[PDB]
């Protein structure tokens, strides 16, 4: 079966600047090649058809070439509102595949991230458990490590992590891991900390609690 | 930019193996040499075909992965459309869209794609659950620069969705409400934090506001100590 | 339900980057006119029948001809009453490349 594949994963351009995206085909669609766009929060916009034709209402800065195997979406003069997730989709014989998709970010000036982290709750240990949870605000790249260690020990397996989306203000991501423990572990152990790398930077920061 | 306008049946949840059936009732025209697709996308995740129908060429065509568990139909009308997935799995919850697209080209008279407002389908052994809020206290291990952290952990809840506001809708600025993460125990948890001035972390009342499907409501005073 | 009629100008066998038109009529008052290619890519275009003394026709132009663009061709029609239910396929015309 037909297979699309999208590059880049990511981009990352600045306002202004001439964006190029590309969709390829492991085999022939011949032109039935949709390109949408989703911002999140809402659902896929048709912008593209027929692989080069320009859907009714789009701005003319989004263009469409490609045939066959190699597709290309090209948006010149990226206004701030075009900064999404564009997906492209076959359309020959019967067969609707889509691609993985591209994020399309901006670029901005390196931020690096104010880590926060906070104790578990005396309500939450009544309850049975402990979760300490680490902040990163307002960063950039969004490419961050995080790593929990409880008395010199690196946890693996009792950490979830969530990215926020770019804001729409200073361009930057939030990141909050939280580490879920026992009761019984907890207690078992004192010092609880937070490493932290980020390209913003120039060493490793930590931060850490000693229960009592 | 056509006439044509789809609803999507209401959010759904069911147990692992079971059947669940969404429709799509179309308003200002019919499907008639259109094809319906659906497509789906999971939390994070991007678009994934499922299959389509041709109703004037009975053809129903569908991706292999979901080739045997999947039925997507019509009404003899055909203003009204069915998927209908069995052998439900857990990685099938995520929102499902029905599209009007053409059956191939859009030559010469063919409308624009018309979609639906979507339809979110969980697919857990879980039972629905209030939430627990619990405070994330500020100290000097969340207040450096002058700037103070503070947030609320919405720990153990189903079924999504679950909405946070800090003091009522009255404070916005600075705060993140962190995506929910499904944990091993099949129950969601979020965190929702806002970084206020160091100062005013005891003169101001900070308050976080949680609303969940359970009809729980749970308002919490975020102190500093 | 009546089979309605397919023809191709100047002829079935085209040169490349050539343009030809596809007629499709009948003597039933269609409202819809369904051409459907049967090949590589199979497609479907759609044309409103215009309803001229006697019949109603509608003139499909292929593009210029690629080796996309060749397969067997055959033609429906329909009414609003239900533009879901077509009709009879039109004698199949093979579009082939010079
Ligand atoms: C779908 O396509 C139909 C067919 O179009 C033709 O074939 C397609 C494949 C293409 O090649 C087209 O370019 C081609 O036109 C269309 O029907 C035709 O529309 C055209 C354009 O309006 C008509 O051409 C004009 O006809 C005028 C009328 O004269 C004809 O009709 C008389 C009766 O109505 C008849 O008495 C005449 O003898 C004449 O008949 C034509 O004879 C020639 C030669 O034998 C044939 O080749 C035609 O098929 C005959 N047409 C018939 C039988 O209908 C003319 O007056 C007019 O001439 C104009 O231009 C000249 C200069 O070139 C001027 O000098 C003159 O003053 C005038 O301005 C022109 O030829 C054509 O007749 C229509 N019918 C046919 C069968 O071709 C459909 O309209 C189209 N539908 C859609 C929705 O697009």
């Amino acid at each position: 079966e037909i297979v699309l594949t999208q590059s880049p994963v990511t981009l990352s351009l600045s306002p202004g600047e001439r964006a190029t995206l590309s969709c390829r085909a492991s085999q022939s669609v011949s032109s039935y090649l949709a390109w949408y766009q989703q911002k999140p929060g809402q659902a896929p916009r048709l912008l593209i058809y027929d692989a080069s034709n320009r859907a009714t209402g789009i701005p003319a800065r989004f263009s469409g070439s490609g045939s066959g195997t190699d597709f290309t979406l090209t948006i010149s003069s990226l206004e701030p509102e075009d900064f999404a997730v564009y997906y492209c989709q076959q359309r020959s014989n019967w067969m609707y595949t889509f691609g993985q998709g591209t994020k399309l970010e901006i670029k901005r000036t390196v931020a690096a991230p104010s880590v926060f982290i906070f104790p578990p709750s005396d309500e939450q240990l009544k309850s049975g458990t402990a979760s300490v949870v680490c902040l990163l605000n307002n960063f950039y790249p969004r490419e961050a490590k995080v790593q929990w260690k409880v008395d010199n020990a690196l946890q693996s397996g009792n950490s979830q992590e969530s990215v926020t989306e770019q804001d729409s203000k200073d361009s930057t991501y939030s990141l909050s891991s939280t580490l879920t423990l026992s009761k019984a572990d907890y207690e078992k152990h004192k010092v609880y900390a937070c490493e932290v790398t980020h390209q913003g930077l120039s060493s490793p920061v930590t931060k850490s609690f000693n229960r009592g | 930019q056509s006439q044509v306008q789809l609803v999507q049946s209401g959010a759904e949840v069911k147990k692992p193996g079971s059947s669940v059936k969404v429709s799509c009732k179309a308003s200002g025209g019919t499907f008639s040499f259109y094809a319906i697709s659906w497509v789906r996308q999971a939390p994070g995740q991007g678009l994934e075909w499922m299959g389509g129908f041709i109703p004037i060429f009975g053809a129903a065509n569908y991706a292999q992965k979901f080739q045997g568990r999947v039925t997507i139909t019509a009404d003899e009308s055909t203003s009204t459309a069915y998927m209908e997935l069995s052998s439900l799995r857990s990685d099938d919850t995520a929102v499902y869209y029905c599209a009007r697209i053409p059956s191939g080209s859009y030559y010469y008279d063919y409308d624009m794609d018309v979609w639906g407002q979507g339809t979110t389908v969980t697919v857990s052994s879980a039972s629905t659950k209030g939430p627990s809020v619990f405070p994330l206290a500020p100290s000097s291990k969340s207040t450096s620069g002058g700037t103070a952290a503070l947030g609320c952990l919405v720990k153990d809840y189903f079924p999504e969705p679950v909405t946070v506001s800090w003091n009522s809708g009255a404070l916005t600025s600075g705060v993140h409400t962190f995506p929910a993460v499904l944990q091993s125990s099949g129950l969601y948890s979020l965190s929702s934090v806002v970084t206020v001035p160091s100062s005013s972390l005891g003169t101001q009342t900070y308050i976080c506001n949680v609303n969940h499907k359970p009809s729980n409501t749970k308002v919490d005073k975020k102190v500093e100590p | 339900h009546r089979k309605p009629s397919l023809l191709a100008h100047p002829g079935p066998l085209v040169k490349s980057e050539e343009t030809v038109i596809l007629q499709c009529w009948s003597d039933v008052r269609f409202q819809h006119f369904l051409l459907h290619r049967e090949g590589k890519f199979k497609d479907t275009l759609h044309l409103i029948g215009e309803h001229h003394d006697g019949v109603s026709k509608a003139n499909f132009s292929i593009g210029p001809m690629m080796q996309d663009l060749a397969g067997t061709y055959r033609c429906y029609g329909s009414v609003t009453h239900s533009p879901y239910q077509l009709s009879a396929p039109s004698d199949p015309l093979d579009i082939v490349i010079t």
